[PDB]
């Protein structure tokens, strides 16, 4: 209800322990992340951080 | 401190290639915690001036703001980039913020012949590419870049950059296709914040440059307003598609580039296909870049500042706060538990 | 007369409460085959003023605007209707001719405070709905009653109604659901004009009435100005969501009532989930009703002014034309199949 | 393609053949269905001719 519901616009990405690291960042200390309404915009910096040259290694 | 405690700076309500006023900006920010002075006149002009509360480490996130949309509203705009720092500032510290506005849409439009274009009733620019592969007469329809968002400081009269969030790129008025560019970020201060290239639409604005084509987005020294269109479309029909305030640059055929510390580029002939390029983000070495820079916003730009949560006392440096009023968690890496203590991981 | 010849009237970009300039109207309409006047001052103000081309029988076909949004951007505004209708204009008749714009929609805000109601962030209108089971302090979010859409003219200088289309109502704050009532049409000109019932939101603006409310949208016949917001959310919190240009009424925390020959009503007290009404459509009996009200723009209204094609020379009095460059193709009921003849179907 | 697609937003509705005098004008003389970009716009107006009373005779 709180973590699957982005994962529905995401999808299941994977992540390196940098890529985790700057995932906690983006998912506890922006307002894309931590405000409901914002989800779609959450979705966003998520898929890009998949795409980001650290967590492309 | 109280951890919720935030400012948030919008565009005061304000929209196109101009920023807000100061009655704007008093009528955004009624009943809130945030007061700021806005320039009437002049390069700073727009731009919205905040006095630190207090000595402490802020987290500074800027939004860019989005460009525009092209002639057919089904592909999606370039959407601005987030940028997140950690700054020191002292008390009664001025920072100046520009929030970047979005870059204007080709399609809908209240003239109603560029309206025909937009529904698909006209196609003269189809007929156009189809006898010659190259606009030149109906030129028009690709979207303004994105106004840039800045955050700066006024160090000895200079400007000095703390947080520049680039605005995406005008999206061309045949765009086929959705694929964006990878984020460009820029840390180091020695490499020139310069405007980006112009050709039938403007280039984005940068940091610091001279800006001499109308349709060119202008720089933040030199008030960071949008373009305007190219002037073909405006003599022909009057597609006015001007870019973001923030540097954004006005829109041909082809998109406009986006502002940032350097600005977007743009297509160097009048290619109907050919989007504008984002700006380049600019995080300065007074700060730490806290995430990288990531294509988030689908509309203005926006900052968000706040007391940065202090946890060098756990362990992992890395934390955050429990929502459901509760204390500061510290966050553990790949599979580890944490600990009794609350500070370490096992 | 060439089939495809329309003239198509638009709000020429004017939004909110007041129609537009005549430079507005001169900036939609460039390069197009229409040409109005606009009224500058008085109750003709915001009206475009249309000569007609030559004496014909005209399908005139009016769309009145929408209602504004709830609190919640999650349920679908109400439609403003669409009534077509069959008229014969002699040359050089002037038609007045208003079109309804949207009823201005509570999210999203500038201001920042209402934006964190918008957003689910703040809570204050739902603790005073549960502890009170009524919404006195915290008034505001629901949207402004739609405009309607007017096409009259003037005989002797009083107005003469031709074809009135309503516009929808706004939605409460509270809106549960998406239920819709039917279209009302009115035909007969004996049944008075009059304004809708005003209570904490404003009624739906008339035909011909006197309105002193502020938060009621004015008649037609007195500017059919859009009512502004109940005093009690301006004072709180500024929560503007104004009537739409053509009789829209006001919002509160409960929707405000369409525009329309009657003015949509609006509950009699504030509450959060009642739904504005639209107003009640008019087709004159100087001209045929084509097809019935019904509910159809997500926007502003807008009208459409055509030759009416004769279909009268073929058995069957319905025809059409065909898209692709074809001739007039007369219409058959249930399965007949039309002959050689292409006059009867058999 | 030119149909369906109406259909696939619509429904499949039924007609009475009152009904379908009314159907016939709003498919072909109004604006809302004889431009493609407007599709939604005569999907509305057909789901409303079919609540109308007149066809629910």
């Amino acid at each position: 209800m709180k973590d699957k519901f982005l994962k529905h616009l995401t999808g299941p990405l994977y992540f390196s322990p940098k890529c985790s690291k700057h995932f906690h960042r983006l998912y506890h200390n922006t307002r894309d992340c931590t405000i409901p309404a914002y989800y779609k915009r959450c979705a966003r910096l998520l898929t890009r951080l998949a795409v980001s040259p650290v967590c492309m290694e | 401190f109280d951890p919720t405690v935030h400012w948030l700076f919008t565009t005061c309500g304000a929209s196109g290639p101009h920023g807000p006023t100061q009655a704007q900006c008093n009528n955004a920010y009624q009943n809130s915690n945030l007061s700021v002075e806005v320039g009437s006149e002049g390069p700073l002009k727009g731009i919205q001036i905040w006095k630190v509360p207090a000595t402490d480490t802020y987290s500074i996130s800027g939004y860019g703001a989005a460009g525009g949309k092209g002639g057919k509203n089904t592909m999606m705009r370039s959407h601005g980039v987030s940028v997140l720092g950690i700054f020191n500032l002292e008390k009664d510290d001025m920072l100046y913020i520009l929030v970047g506005q979005q870059g204007e849409d080709a399609c809908p439009s209240t003239n109603q012949l560029i309206q025909k274009v937009c529904i698909g009733e006209n196609n003269v620019i189809e007929e156009e590419i189809r006898v010659n592969r190259s606009v030149h007469e109906w030129a028009g329809g690709g979207g303004g870049g994105g106004g840039a968002t800045y955050v700066f400081k006024m160090k000895d009269g200079v400007p000095v950059p703390l947080i520049i969030a680039a605005g995406g790129g005008g999206r061309a008025y045949g765009a086929k296709t959705d694929t964006f560019h990878p984020e460009r970020l820029e840390n180091n201060s020695s490499v020139l914040g310069l405007n980006g290239n112009s050709g039938a639409a403007g280039g984005g604005g940068g940091w610091n440059d001279n800006t001499s084509l109308l349709w060119a987005g202008k720089s933040l020294q030199e008030g960071a307003t949008g373009g305007h269109s190219c002037p073909q479309a405006m003599k022909k029909w009057g597609w006015e598609t001007r870019g973001g305030f923030g540097g954004g640059g006005g829109g041909c055929s082809s998109g406009g580039g986006g502002g940032g510390y350097i600005g977007g580029n743009a297509a160097s002939n009048n290619d109907p296909e050919m989007d504008g390029e984002d700006g380049v983000s600019f995080i300065s070495p007074l700060g730490i870049l806290y995430t990288p820079a990531l294509k988030v916003m689908e509309g203005h730009g926006e900052v968000n500042i706040k007391h940065y949560l202090n946890c060098s006392h756990c362990e992992v440096d890395e934390c955050h706060m429990d929502p459901e009023s509760h204390k500061v968690i510290c966050f553990c890496d790949h599979g580890t538990v944490l600990a009794e203590d609350g500070v370490s991981c096992i």
